[PDB]
């Protein structure tokens, strides 16, 4: 439930860099 | 005692799938895999350069992917050396994201079981996945033959972790791997590469996010091996 994890459960984060 | 290399005097190489999902269903709800594109185009070239007859299909579903590979192992690889895959995608141990939803990657790779594919005998079959295993992060410190035998699976990370990847530079695992490849993809054994490259995610590598939560997070790559001998892409 935490957007945290929806971002990672939804392979949304990313490097950035 | 001695005892070596795998045989590599075919006609060809051998065939090289590339797999390579952007977009997903809304149903999934999943992101696009921005960069992915720049990943699977350098893997392109690499594999081409090793003597890899390379094919690219594009955001595939769960049975696109099954029966791709089904096939794969129904053509005949008499005249080949050996057989290659690159998965690219979401994942989730055990699990490879499909445009539909998901497929365990067990049921995607047992098409080439010696006993299944007969041409591949005592012929490395290589599987590339690029894909999470599970959301944790690395925060930081400091005769007769197995029909189970000759696999190779070069995960780009560890079981229950997640694969980074940059939008513009492309995933990590993938970016490391083109580079050794490209430097020695025809000069060291594949254990060494992918040690080598091992090294490089694990060193050249470290997250940054402006969200505190997912910075400088690092990442260590998973080879599996069940290869009886040492393989050269060079005869």
């Amino acid at each position: 439930e935490t957007h945290a994890d929806y971002l990672l459960r939804t392979g949304q984060v990313v490097d950035i860099s | 005692v001695p005892t070596y290399q795998y045989n590599m005097n075919f006609e060809k190489l051998g065939k090289c799938i590339i797999i390579n999902n952007k977009n997903f269903d809304k149903v999934t709800g999943m992101g696009v895999r921005n960069g992915t594109d720049k990943d699977a185009e350098a893997l392109f070239k690499c594999f081409r350069s090793l003597g890899f007859d390379v094919i690219v299909y594009n955001d595939c579903s769960c049975a696109k992917m099954q029966d791709l590979l089904k096939k794969a192992s129904e053509e005949d690889h008499t005249n080949a050396a050996c057989f290659a895959c690159i998965l690219l995608s979401h994942g989730e141990e055990n699990v490879i994201y499909g445009k539909d939803g998901v497929t365990p990657i067990k049921d995607l790779t047992a098409h080439f079981r010696g006993d299944r594919c007969k041409t591949l005998l005592e012929k490395p079959k290589l599987f590339f996945i690029q894909a999470c295993r599970g959301t944790e992060l690395d925060d930081g410190i400091q005769y007769k033959i197995p029909v189970e035998a000759d696999f190779l699976f070069a995960y780009s990370t560890v079981p229950g972790y997640y694969s980074w990847r940059s939008p513009g530079r492309g995933s990590w695992f993938v970016q490391a791997l083109c580079s050794i490849l490209e430097e020695h993809g025809k000069d060291l054994e594949i254990m060494q590469i992918l040690t080598r490259v091992n090294d490089r995610v694990a060193r050249h590598f470290e997250s940054q996010s402006d969200d505190p939560h997912f910075h400088e997070k690092k990442q260590i790559p998973c080879v599996v091996s069940m290869l009886t001998k040492e393989l050269y892409f060079s005869q």
